[PDB]
């Protein structure tokens, strides 16, 4: 309700890390594919979670929430990662057994090329020293801005917008600073999703060359 | 059918 | 420069309105095309700092944005117009024309849609400047160059909305609002971007040399 | 093509 108190629930919200272990073996394309999209699924599970715990979004359309996770669900857990990664230079932190390497990338057919986006986007947000509650509004403003419902949708993003003015109004610096860091946050939206069209593009390919396991609610998702 | 089930029926 | 002498800017770097004087609502489209990318490519050289960017980066980064461009162009010409795409002054579309086409009909959607939400948040002249230079600036030595220059026009657009003399809050709420569609403008154009290629694919609309060059680039 | 680049280096 008050921009700290929707920060407080987002922090609440939070979804627990997903433990996936590092198989045995060096990778292979399938070993590297089945931990990450196993992942993903687990993952896709506890997002679901996450969303109907942001104020406001169980009571949007169900029409309306299943177009936001099916617009938005690979964008988010790029985010994720990222924020992960954030601590940990050259590595993608996809679990904590899971540290992965531009390098290891090269297991899999094109997945380097999506783990040099999300290593250079992961950069980009360290540089701009991204903190946690600010992290928290825009992995939901991901969400919420990937698509009466439509003014509640609205009025959700504006409330969640409004809270990510608000921390970063906190840290003191000046008016015109507060702006600037507002818009080089924003722009980034664009790189991750770049990173997210990408992928999406990657895994569709690999379902058609046989080596995506069945998990269910992945391949649902991928399918639109 | 999965996502709908996630959001109404957990 | 100041914010202001760099709207300026790109105010006077901004195209001449162009014409084009089923299958001959694609030609039409894809001739148009044509024609803006060459007058794109004028209006990027004259944007403050561009042309000292490595050649490679000023390639790469009008490959990666054009369609994006194109799009917010579009929009721009549209928002007076509801229920239109004002492509042309003799290319005026509306959503029933759209139908003709398979696939067509979606983008159109999505496009009078942006438009929509530019037309609510009344967009202004001067925003649209920045905002279009940031997406071609913020596509996918130089790369300081580029760093700068995104500041610079990102700082006019903070500008820009802090002329209108709403509040501080309004302005950072006005900022972010603008900013997320963009998002919605690049979806639009990578719906846009698969359709034609698919098009191309099939050699179903011609042969026009540049517009082959930046589609070939994805 | 190189039309792009012929127009990046010419007016
Ligand atoms: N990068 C990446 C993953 C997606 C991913 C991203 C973030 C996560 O938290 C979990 C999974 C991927 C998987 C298969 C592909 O064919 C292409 C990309
Ligand atoms: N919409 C649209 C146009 C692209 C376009 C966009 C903006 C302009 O100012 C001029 C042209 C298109 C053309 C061919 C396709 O196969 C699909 C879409």
């Amino acid at each position: 309700l008050s921009p700290e108190q929707l920060v407080l629930t987002l922090l609440e919200a939070e979804p627990p890390h997903v433990l996936i272990s590092r198989p045995s073996a060096p990778f292979t394309e399938a070993s590297m594919m089945m931990s990450l999209t196993k992942l993903a699924d687990k993952e896709l599970v506890h997002m679901i979670s996450w969303a109907k715990k942001i104020p406001g979004f169980v009571e949007l359309s169900l029409f309306d929430q299943v177009r936001l996770l099916e617009s938005s669900w690979m964008e988010v857990l790029m985010m994720g990662l990222m924020w992960r990664s954030i601590d940990h230079p050259g590595k993608l932190i996809f679990a904590p057994d899971l540290v992965l390497d531009r390098d290891e990338g090269k297991s899999v057919e094109g997945i380097l090329e999506i783990f040099d986006m999300l290593l250079a986007t992961t950069s980009r947000f360290r540089e701009l020293k991204l903190q946690h509650k600010e992290y928290l509004c825009v992995k939901a403003m991901i969400l919420l801005n990937s698509s009466d419902s439509s003014r509640k949708l609205a009025h959700l993003l504006n409330a969640v917008t409004d809270a990510l003015v608000w921390v970063i109004a906190k840290s003191g610096i000046s008016s015109q600073q507060q702006s600037m860091r507002l818009a080089n946050l924003l722009m980034l939206l664009s790189h991750v999703r770049h990173a997210s069209n990408k992928g999406m593009e990657h895994l569709l390919n690999m379902k058609s060359k046989n080596v995506v396991p069945v998990y269910d609610l992945l391949l649902e998702m991928l399918n639109a | 059918h999965k996502l709908v089930q996630l959001l109404t029926t957990t």
